[PDB]
């Protein structure tokens, strides 16, 4: 006859939902938005066994990481803006007018504004002159006010914080584990038979974009594609490149910062004057590496939309905010007419040699810069980014692209940050938190004794 | 090939071999369990998690007699029903996950059996014991 | 000189005596063992910082097989590597503060060991109930 | 003003000057007030 018999500590696990928390190395006073001071060191050689003989499916679509830690990023910004100037003041009357120095011509995107300033005692008001960009102001009935104004208190981010990209570690309470994938041509959703065990992820930069994914992890194998139903146009599609192309970035000109007092005990920091010539920003793409990769990705896709012409388009148009290539750049905010990009369409039939182009050219690019932002796609917050003196220059690596489609022949493919979500969702993709169960209980022979 | 002790195995290690020879590793995954600011409210909400859940084991393990045994049998018999495959099939033919897959939906019947059992154990004995 | 039983004793006493004189007062220690403001917050983090550290011995102590005997033997044979005294000068010339000092080195080996020593004893013992 | 409906003192037309989304501007606004909620002074409230 066989007994029954408890196992304790067996190699069971179930998928559960489970709160995470930071980690990462120690790095020094030093303030940074993220609190990267207050996480917890992770490890030199963190412990990562490889599994055999399992395979596991996987869903990034219902994956919780991004949806908890989507959460998290907001509530760090909003943490760290509470004890910073608020800029209600600043809504008053402006006396805006062309800007006079001795291309130059296009001078039409910033104005000398002048208006009444409260100086630090309450009853006195003294005039004060700053430099705006033509996005954050409107006209009036020939005066113009902040955009702001009529929508919601706009606050400052304080200098003394600094919101580089620092990678963070998720990891996961003792009892839950991190299962992660393996295999070099997984796609979104599938099994996958190379997973591995690891107590938490790697180093992730929370990086905000809208077309373009930068300073990233690479594909190892080839170009990857992942969307949840592909024969459905209204979802975004992610794509990850195995070699990447880098970006060069730069707002040259130095622009004396000045600080301006609003009240007592408010003080806010605005662009002072320009030292030189008007330049606009722009950023310089080679033109082999855009047209290569365009060209590896237009093949790639021609197997989900076999004999089928793909061209790759403009944006439609509308809001600002997804139509460009919005960035950030030592605190800057950039957004790049992102249309010379997407000028070509892939042939399937055809001859696509590289050496046909030539080499040592460039892509410039048309960018504006916006100091007054409204985040998270929602009209509830505003952050005004101050001004940096001197030039900046800001080098990085396209690693992804975000595209849309939208009746036979030729497929046509835009950009689009349709939902800022996706942006972590292609760094996460090979991750998933599930719980343990050590208890088993299986058959034997074996009985338990009783002592008479 | 040269000889793993299963003692440097790493965590979630022999999931995917046969269930006799993951037997063999219960050792290196009790080891595991229980390894102002936002980060501290986050941090502190997944102290207290792991704490409940490895009470949640080990307040099951006390009740069944098991307070501190790794392996322990039992006076239980196994029931048919839950289980047709024989013996030499379940300890060398599958994982360990494919056996809690199979049975989970009986799962609830053997718990209260054995805090039934386990407790008739008890009285049974204390009457032995009043004999002195 | 009256004299004291050793249980009215107060907490971390005969902590400079020898290691035999304070085997005797173990149980002393044991009981002091899990004894919206920003007082709440701080004792908070101080009650689930209590469970953490006794849970942690406990659940060491399961592993070993001493779930609840408060002195316990084990099977496996001590090492001179490990301290080279003979046992009349350790438990009558020397306190425990400064003996656990000694071997802090290897803890690590030691405990390894038992969690292996215990974990054999527990298959092996299985199998010997299998021939019923 | 309007054209039980002879007892209407219960609710009062108040105007006041009121700041537009600009600070330094104020243009005259009117709203209803209940007679719970004011008090009058030496004909203002
Ligand atoms: C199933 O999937 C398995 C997993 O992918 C797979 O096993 C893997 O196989 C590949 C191919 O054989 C192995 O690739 C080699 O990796 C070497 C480096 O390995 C070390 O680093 C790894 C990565 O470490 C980071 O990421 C970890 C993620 O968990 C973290 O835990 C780490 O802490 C670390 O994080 C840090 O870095 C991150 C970015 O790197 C960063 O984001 C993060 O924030 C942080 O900063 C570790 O995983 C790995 O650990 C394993 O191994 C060590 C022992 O080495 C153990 O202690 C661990 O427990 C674990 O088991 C290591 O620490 C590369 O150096 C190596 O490159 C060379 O070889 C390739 C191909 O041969 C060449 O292309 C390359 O150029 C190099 O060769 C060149 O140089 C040599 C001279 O050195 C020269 O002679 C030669 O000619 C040539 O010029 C290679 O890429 C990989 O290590 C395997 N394991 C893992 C875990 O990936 C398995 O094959 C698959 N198939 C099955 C199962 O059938
Ligand atoms: C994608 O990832 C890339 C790779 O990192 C990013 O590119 C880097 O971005 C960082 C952050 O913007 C840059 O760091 C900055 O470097 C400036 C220049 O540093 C050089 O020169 C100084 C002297 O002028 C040297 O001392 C130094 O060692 C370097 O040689 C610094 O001036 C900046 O200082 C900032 O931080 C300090 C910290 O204390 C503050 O005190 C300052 O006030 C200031 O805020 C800053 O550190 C870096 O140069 C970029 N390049 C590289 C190769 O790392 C991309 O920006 C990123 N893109 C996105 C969208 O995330
Ligand atoms: C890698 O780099 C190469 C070149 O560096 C790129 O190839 C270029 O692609 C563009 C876009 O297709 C080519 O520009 C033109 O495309 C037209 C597409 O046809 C439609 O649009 C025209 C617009 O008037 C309509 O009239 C027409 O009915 C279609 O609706 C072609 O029709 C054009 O052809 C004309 O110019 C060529 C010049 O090569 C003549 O030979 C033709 O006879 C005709 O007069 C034109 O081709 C551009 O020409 C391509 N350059 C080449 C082949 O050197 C790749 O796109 C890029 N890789 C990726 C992935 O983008
Ligand atoms: C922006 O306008 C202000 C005036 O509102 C300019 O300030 C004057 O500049 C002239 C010439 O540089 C000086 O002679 C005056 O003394 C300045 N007066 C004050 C009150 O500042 C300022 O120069 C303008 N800046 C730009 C870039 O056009
Ligand atoms: C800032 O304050 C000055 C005075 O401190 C204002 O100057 C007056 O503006 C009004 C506008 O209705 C004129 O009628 C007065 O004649 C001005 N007085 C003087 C002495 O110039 C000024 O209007 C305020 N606003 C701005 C934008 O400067
Ligand atoms: C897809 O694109 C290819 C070229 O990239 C088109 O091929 C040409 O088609 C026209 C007719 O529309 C012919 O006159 C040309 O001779 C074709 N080119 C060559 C080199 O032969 C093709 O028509 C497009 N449409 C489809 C459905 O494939
Ligand atoms: C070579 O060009 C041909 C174009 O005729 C591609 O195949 C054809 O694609 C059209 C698309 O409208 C289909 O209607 C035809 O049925 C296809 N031909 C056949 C025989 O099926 C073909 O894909 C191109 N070659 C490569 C390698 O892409
Ligand atoms: C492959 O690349 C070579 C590199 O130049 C191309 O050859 C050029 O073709 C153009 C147009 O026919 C000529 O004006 C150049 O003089 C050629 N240069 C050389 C070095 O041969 C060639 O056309 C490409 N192959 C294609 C496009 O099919
Ligand atoms: C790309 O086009 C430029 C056009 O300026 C080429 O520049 C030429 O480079 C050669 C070799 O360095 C010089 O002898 C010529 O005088 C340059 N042309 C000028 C100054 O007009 C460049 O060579 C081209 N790329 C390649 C790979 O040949
Ligand atoms: C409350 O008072 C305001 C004025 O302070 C009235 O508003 C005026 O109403 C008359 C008649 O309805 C209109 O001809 C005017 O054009 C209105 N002017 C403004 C500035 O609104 C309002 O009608 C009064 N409401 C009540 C219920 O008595
Ligand atoms: C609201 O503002 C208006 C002007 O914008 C004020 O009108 C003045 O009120 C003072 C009261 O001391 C009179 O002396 C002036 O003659 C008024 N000017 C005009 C043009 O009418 C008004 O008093 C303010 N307050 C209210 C309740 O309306
Ligand atoms: C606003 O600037 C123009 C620039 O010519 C000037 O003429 C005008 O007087 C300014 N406004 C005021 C109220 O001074
Ligand atoms: C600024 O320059 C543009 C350039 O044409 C001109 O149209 C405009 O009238 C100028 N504005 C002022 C206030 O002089
Ligand atoms: C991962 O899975 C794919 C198919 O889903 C397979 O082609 C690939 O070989 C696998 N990776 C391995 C075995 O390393
Ligand atoms: C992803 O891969 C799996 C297996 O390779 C396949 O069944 C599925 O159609 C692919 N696409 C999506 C969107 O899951
Ligand atoms: C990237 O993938 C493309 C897919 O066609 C391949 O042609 C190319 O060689 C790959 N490059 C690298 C560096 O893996
Ligand atoms: C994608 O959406 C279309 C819409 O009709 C549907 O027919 C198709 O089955 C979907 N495919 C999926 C969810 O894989
Ligand atoms: C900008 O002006 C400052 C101050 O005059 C000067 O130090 C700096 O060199 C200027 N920028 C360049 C690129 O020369
Ligand atoms: C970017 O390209 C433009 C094209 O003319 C050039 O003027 C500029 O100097 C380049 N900037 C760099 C290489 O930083
Ligand atoms: C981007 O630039 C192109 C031309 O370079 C222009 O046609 C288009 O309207 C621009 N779009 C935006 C949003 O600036
Ligand atoms: C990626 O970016 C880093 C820093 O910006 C740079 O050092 C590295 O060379 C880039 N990768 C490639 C392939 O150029
Ligand atoms: C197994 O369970 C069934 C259902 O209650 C019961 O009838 C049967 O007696 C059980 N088997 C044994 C051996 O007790
Ligand atoms: C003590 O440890 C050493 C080092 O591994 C070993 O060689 C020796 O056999 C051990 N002693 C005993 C009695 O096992
Ligand atoms: C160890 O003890 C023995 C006797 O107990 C002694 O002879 C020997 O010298 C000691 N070893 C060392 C290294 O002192």
């Amino acid at each position: 006859n066989l007994w029954v018999t408890v196992y304790y500590g067996v190699p069971v696990w179930k998928e559960a939902k489970t709160t995470l928390f930071c980690a990462s190395d120690a790095k020094a006073e030093v303030h940074n938005v993220w609190a990267t001071h207050a996480c917890v060191p992770t490890d030199p050689n963190p412990q990562e066994m490889v599994l055999e003989n399992v395979t596991e499916n996987f869903n990034m679509w219902k994956n919780d990481m991004v949806d908890q830690m989507h959460e998290d990023v907001i509530s760090l910004w909003d943490q760290s803006l509470k004890p910073c100037v608020k800029l209600t003041p600043l809504c008053v009357t402006l006396n805006c007018t062309n800007t006079t120095v001795s291309s130059n011509a296009n001078f039409e995107e910033m104005k000398n504004c002048s208006f009444n300033a409260t100086t630090e005692i309450k009853d006195k008001k003294k005039n004060e002159y700053a430099l705006f960009y033509k996005l954050d102001i409107v006209p009036l009935n020939g005066k113009y006010r902040l955009i702001n104004c009529n929508t919601s208190a706009c606050t400052q981010i304080c200098p003394k914080v600094t919101f580089e990209p620092i990678p963070i570690h998720y990891c996961a309470p003792a009892g839950y584990a991190i299962l992660k994938c393996n295999n070099k041509t997984f796609n979104g959703t599938g099994p996958c038979n190379n997973v591995s065990t690891v107590q938490c992820t790697h180093g992730i930069k929370p990086v905000v974009s809208t077309q373009l994914l930068l300073n990233g992890s690479l594909a190892e194998k080839e170009i990857i594609i992942r969307s949840e139903n592909l024969t459905n146009n209204a979802k975004t599609i992610i794509v990850h490149l195995n070699e990447s192309v880098g970006i060069v970035c730069t707002r040259p000109s130095n622009m004396t910062r000045k600080s301006i007092r609003i009240g007592p005990g408010q003080t806010f920091y605005a662009l002072g004057d320009i030292i030189g010539d008007i330049r606009q920003p722009h950023c310089n793409i080679s033109k082999q590496n855009w047209n290569r990769t365009l060209q590896q990705v237009g093949r790639k896709l021609a197997e989900h939309f076999p004999n089928r012409n793909i061209t790759f388009n403009h944006s439609s148009g509308g809001d600002l905010e997804i139509t460009t290539h919005s960035f950030n750049c030592r605190g800057e905010f950039f957004y790049c007419n992102t249309s010379g990009l997407f000028n070509g369409t892939y042939h399937p039939n055809g001859t696509y040699n590289e050496t046909a182009v030539n080499s040592s050219d460039t892509i410039t690019l048309q960018c504006r810069i916006k100091q007054i932002i409204n985040m998270w796609q929602e009209v509830g917050r505003c952050m005004y980014a101050p001004p940096i003196a001197g030039n900046i220059t800001c080098n990085s690596n396209i690693t992804g692209l975000l595209l849309t489609r939208d009746q036979t022949g030729e497929e046509i493919f835009r950009p689009g940050g349709g939902d800022m979500r996706d942006n972590w969702r292609s760094e996460l993709y090979k991750y998933k938190v599930v719980e343990i169960k050590p208890l088993g209980i299986a058959p034997t022979k074996c009985k338990r004794r009783v002592v008479e | 090939a040269v000889g793993i002790g299963a003692v440097f195995l790493g965590f979630l290690g022999a999931a995917g071999s046969t269930m006799g020879a993951a037997s063999n590793t219960l050792t290196v995954q009790a080891r595991q369990l229980l390894s102002l600011g936002v980060w501290g409210f986050k941090q502190l909400q997944a102290r207290v998690l792991a704490i409940e859940r490895y009470l949640e084991v080990q307040q099951l393990l006390g009740i069944w007699g098991c307070s501190g045994k790794l392996i322990c049998c039992t006076n239980v018999p196994w029931n048919s029903t839950w289980s047709n495959r024989t013996q030499e099939d379940i300890w060398n033919n599958m994982t360990w996950m494919e056996w809690e897959r199979e049975i989970g939906n009986y799962t609830h019947t053997i718990y209260s059996l054995l805090e039934e059992s386990q407790f008739q154990q008890e009285i049974n004995e204390k009457d032995l014991l009043a004999l002195d």
